[PDB]
């Protein structure tokens, strides 16, 4: 517990991360439905 | 491994200290160059594959196969232990106001308790008890009158061999008894390795005797210890072969049994015998060494003419044997073992600087890392390796793309081999957790890393081995899901909403954007800024307006149509790798993995409409797959819970495909039952599962008003020709028929 | 694995004939095909990865993770043994001249040895021994006076689960003390899977309800086993990783023997049971069909216009419950690993044929064994597997060529990555123990394999890695070293001069 | 023992057959010689 090296976030940073996570989830969502469309 | 705490205040230092950066880059290249020469002793070393072999299959301590024994390794801190006196009495000798007492050897004591005094030790080894002069006092202590318990604190540890305690002030000579009282002795003691003191010229002697002894035991042990090796490495062959032997602790095989008894039966105690001739050996040669540099001292300050010459502090230290027995061997496992872990932690402090990073990332830390250290050592220190590659690349393009093509290129590399060899695909489970790892630490190069999960991905998607979808398809499925289904906010505007909601695009209802084959080529005209610029954002009425609206989207796709990238259609094709994962046998994650991905997958009725389309297309494989699909029906009876989709289902013409697979795979047990008489304890599933849809299609009041006259005959003949079953009869089949002879009498009313 | 015998005698004799080679070229058709074919079963198996991962770190008998259990499989030959009447008694009752015995089974006895009569039995369970028409006579004997050892040999062996002992010609009737004589028994007998016979329709109803209770039990019992997947996947996955643990039996590593006690310790006794509820609903099944087939045969005799339809023998066996309890699982890996068994012993013949060597090397042989077979099944079928790849290049300059190919592209492919994986270079010792068996044998193509040998060496001779030294440059140097050192000679002439 | 399967040399070809093979040691001797030659 005394290792010095062992010991190495705000609400609008949150709000643009969580927006950010829906983006590319979306994202993710059309890309792998492009992969199933019909050839 | 004495060096934590150096380590640890340097890389606290080198980090909070501002220096220049030919500081930062000479720094760097220290620390880099130490790690790859300790990499290079390692993969080199005689014994690393007995080792390596090894650490896979028995649980050892130390490395018992070492030619040059270690200091370093076999000197561990004993910890002071409370041990009475009679356990380490040997003779004892009593007086009128005496005792002496032997000890069975050696013992380094610190506080001596007594409950109901002067105290003299000496560390020269007699056979007699009985046999002033060789005794040294180590403590006085009086008591007040009627004391029960007494403490005897001595300030320096004693290293003594024989005690004797003597009654200065207030016993039988022959028995020992007292009548007065009687006394108990308590030691706070440890066994250590030490020599009777040479005082004269005989003494020296016996002490040249008794080291040349004791050099001829170790050479004679440390014979034994390595005639050892040629067996270890010939079990070492017969275990790698692996071949099935045919016979709970005694069913594992009898190679690996063999293997631990001997290592660790009698390598290890042979280790444990050699370490203690080698301290033996050592505490001789320090006393030897010590005495005669106190008689040439002597000699030579008899003479006047020649001055003695004075040393500073620090030569003193390095002079006298103060300064011996701190120092490891050259070709020693462990000891290389912990400057690697030392480097990996050192490295680790240092690269949450980001120039320091990228000096490091520039000097080729990565490939050695991954080369090297990913799959050595322990298990944490194998995640610290992993977290350390994982942190070398948080922002850098350059890295993550090298990373990148490290682990495709090995993936690959294993892949085309597979078929000839299931280890390959079996050795891939670092790569593996090395991309997850890096994945799921969110930052501004996610697109690479999700680049290079998909290109596995799709690579290995249409394998039907089963360790290529339990060590690939399944980790890319998994990434693909936290991707996809990412954690619930935490904000307090945003606690209640869902992930649908905070979107800042609206996608189209009938279009595709994104472009899976143009964006796993790199085509900057179809990355994922480029995708998001083509979306509407999501905007923060007359019955005019409405109609404004309509025709300004109308019209302004059709401009963007007669001026075309053109987007894609949403018509999904009947034929895909979904079919393929959905219904994998190899393993029960994969197909709950898909099944949350396309539920997911499923939100804007637009899509539902397609994935419910596909999941339809899909009924005729529960037959072949019997208990295979019941993921995937409990993924399709939950996305048609809604009465509208039901009816919608329906309007597309559903039940005749369900009746139709009921009655044909009824006729397929009616034709097993005529011929043959084996057993299936999965008999009736498919059939209990469709019947279970159609009373689910047909419970809703309009489909049963609408299909009661195209159903009832197919229901009537399925009930009859099961009731003819006689002998291939399951509880499967009965529950079958009665719901089938209930949907016929609620059929048949009206 | 019932089929040793038939392929025994169908390579025999497709080597004794002499045939054409259109015929010749069929018969290596077939036999490779079905070789092929249970290659790709055995490799894309659902169970494939976990059999081939325990075989190499546990002892086991079956394969224990099967879905449709297999009738050959769990069906062994088991032999007759000598039993006393004590240990398997549970109820008795003795009268003034007989003696009832119900035993805790059903029982095959065939022959009762008795120390010192009529014998009867039946196979109908009961509750009560106190509970002639419901008994079937056995044998009578005669005795001469003053014998005191009888062995009663029955021709047939009977399947019983009450006996009963009747004393002709020339005991207590509450005790069953007897003053005259102490009378001891012993059968020539072993356990057996068999059920009450139906005579009437409350017996069809009982059958009924107890084939229900069992495929319920049956069912209760395969979901139990099947359970136990993914535990085992996830100690294999926690075993691959192999990384070192700190703490001589108890010494191995902790997920071995949780590997060891979770397959060996509760899937085997899982199985056990299934395989024993599986063998009672079989039994009692085939009991239910030849009633019904006796009374539907018996309703259809009454009629008079219709005549009774002839059957020739093999249409009676068929039709019959005869041939019923002898086809194994369709995705069995046990059955699959014989059938391989059985192809590489068949070719092991066929290949001592030139004209059918040449013709099993153009089908494609070599390759297929050293993809698949190499490396797969217990140590004597890979030896055999060995001996059958060096028989098919025994003068074939080509073949030799071909195999020589395959195994220095294999060694030099794992060593290129040597540096990052010790595995690759650990994965070899196939490749030369085949090129050491290969070059052993003298032939007329030893100058290719020694190239290959060779080759290897000047490839892996400068290498300081401890692995690549153990498993690549010793082998080469064995088989130099085996090269210019041949065996002392055994002629005559040169009994005593040296090399 | 009852399987037919399991049941499948002079004296002159016997000495040249060990001729040959000392033919052959030396033939591998010249040629392992042959790689100790200094470039
Ligand atoms: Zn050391
Ligand atoms: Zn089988």
């Amino acid at each position: 517990s005394q290792f010095l090296l062992t010991r190495l976030m705000s609400e609008t940073e949150r709000q643009s991360m969580e927006s950010e996570r829906a983006d590319r989830s979306l994202f993710v969502q059309e890309l792998l439905l492009s992969t199933l469309v019909r050839e | 491994r004495k060096a934590a705490q150096f380590v640890d205040l340097l890389g606290y230092f080198s980090l909070k200290t501002p220096q220049t950066e030919k500081k930062l880059k000479e720094y760097s290249q220290k620390a880099v160059e130490i790690l790859r020469t300790q990499n290079h002793i390692l993969t080199n070393h005689p014994n690393s594959n007995i080792y390596n072999t090894l650490s896979g299959l028995v649980e050892f301590d130390g490395y018992y196969l070492e030619s040059d024994p270690c200091l370093v390794c076999n000197n561990p801190e004993v910890p002071f232990c409370y041990i009475k006196l009679s356990s380490i009495k040997v003779d004892t000798r009593y007086t009128t106001t005496q005792q002496v007492v032997k000890l069975i050897g050696s013992h380094t004591i610190s506080k001596v308790t007594v409950k109901i005094i002067n105290l003299y030790y000496n560390n020269r080894t007699v056979q007699a008890i009985v046999e002033p002069a060789r005794w040294h006092k180590a403590k006085k202590v009086q008591l007040t009158p009627g004391q029960t318990e007494v403490k005897i604190d001595l300030p320096l540890p004693i290293v003594a061999s024989n005690l004797m305690i003597e009654f200065a002030d207030f016993l039988c000579n022959a028995c020992g008894f007292c009548k007065y009282a009687r006394f108990d002795f308590m030691l706070y003691a440890k066994p250590c390795c030490a020599v009777d003191p040479i005082e004269n010229e005989e003494d020296r002697k016996k002490a040249v005797s008794n080291i040349n002894t004791l050099l001829d035991k170790a050479d004679r042990v440390y014979h034994q210890l390595m005639g050892h090796r040629p067996q270890l490495e010939n079990l070492l062959c017969k275990v790698n072969e692996a071949a099935p032997e045919k016979p709970t602790s005694a069913s594992v095989n009898r190679y690996i049994l063999q293997l631990a008894q001997e290592y660790c039966g009698d390598c290890k105690n042979s280790f444990d015998e050699l370490s203690k001739i080698i301290q033996k050996v050592f505490a001789s040669r320090k006393e030897l060494l010590e005495y005669d540099l106190q008689q040439r001292e002597a000699a030579t300050k008899s003479s006047r003419t020649s001055v003695q010459p004075t040393f500073t502090a620090s030569q003193y230290r390095a002079l006298s044997v103060l300064g011996c027995g701190h120092t490891s061997s050259t070709k020693c496992y462990g000891c290389a073992s912990a400057v690697t872990e030392h480097c990996i932690t050192l490295l680790r402090a240092l690269a949450t600087n980001p120039a320091l990073r990228h000096i490091l990332v520039s000097q080729g830390l990565i490939r050695e890392l991954f080369d090297y250290n990913l799959r050595r050592g322990a298990a944490a220190m194998r995640e610290e390796v992993r977290q350390l590659m994982c942190l070398l690349t948080r922002d850098n393009p350059e890295a993550t793309q090298q990373m990148n093509d490290l682990i495709i290129g090995k993936v690959s590399t294993a892949l085309k081999g597979h078929w000839a060899n299931p280890d390959l695909a079996s050795s891939l489970q670092y790569e593996m957790l090395l991309l997850t790892d890096s994945i799921s630490k969110e930052d501004s190069c996610w697109e690479l890393r999700l680049r290079c999960a998909l290109s596995l991905f799709l690579m290995a998607v249409n394998i039907k081995t089963p360790v290529v979808v339990e060590n690939i398809t399944l980790m890319c499925l998994r990434i693909l899901q936290k991707l996809i289904k990412p954690p619930a906010p935490t904000s307090k505007k945003n606690k209640d909403v869902p992930v649908e909601a905070l979107t800042t695009v609206k996608p189209y209802c009938n279009e595709i954007h994104a472009q899976a084959q143009l964006w796993l080529k790199r085509d900057p005209k179809a990355s994922y800024d480029a995708w998001k610029k083509c979306l509407p954002i999501r905007g923060i009425p007359s019955k005019s307006e409405l109609r404004h609206l309509y025709l300004t989207e109308k019209y302004v796709w059709r401009w963007k149509q007669f001026l075309s990238t053109s987007p894609l259609d949403l018509k999904l094709g009947h034929n895909n790798w979904l079919r393929q994962v959905l219904f994998t046998p190899a393993t029960q994650a994969a197909r709950q993995a898909a099944c949350t991905i396309v539920e997911a997958l499923a939100t804007i009725p637009s899509r539902k409409q397609q994935v419910l389309d596909l999941l339809t297309s899909y009924l005729d494989e529960l037959s072949i797959a019997g208990e295979c699909a019941a993921e995937y029906l409990a993924l399709y009876q939950k996305l048609i819970t809604s009465a509208h989709w039901k009816v919608y289902l329906a309007a597309r013409g559903v039940l005749p495909y369900v009746g139709n697979l009921i009655t044909k795979e009824i006729a397929r047990l009616l034709a097993l039952e005529e011929a043959t008489l084996s057993t299936d304890l999965q008999q009736g599933y498919a059939l209990k599962s469709l019947t279970g849809l159609l009373s689910s299609f047909v419970e809703v009041e309009s489909i049963k008003r609408h299909f009661k006259s195209r159903l009832v005959g197919t229901v009537l003949n399925g009930y009859l020709c099961l009731r003819k079953l006689v002998v291939q009869r399951t509880k499967l089949i009965d529950e079958t028929q009665d719901m089938l002879l209930e949907m016929l009498e609620d059929m048949t009313t009206g």
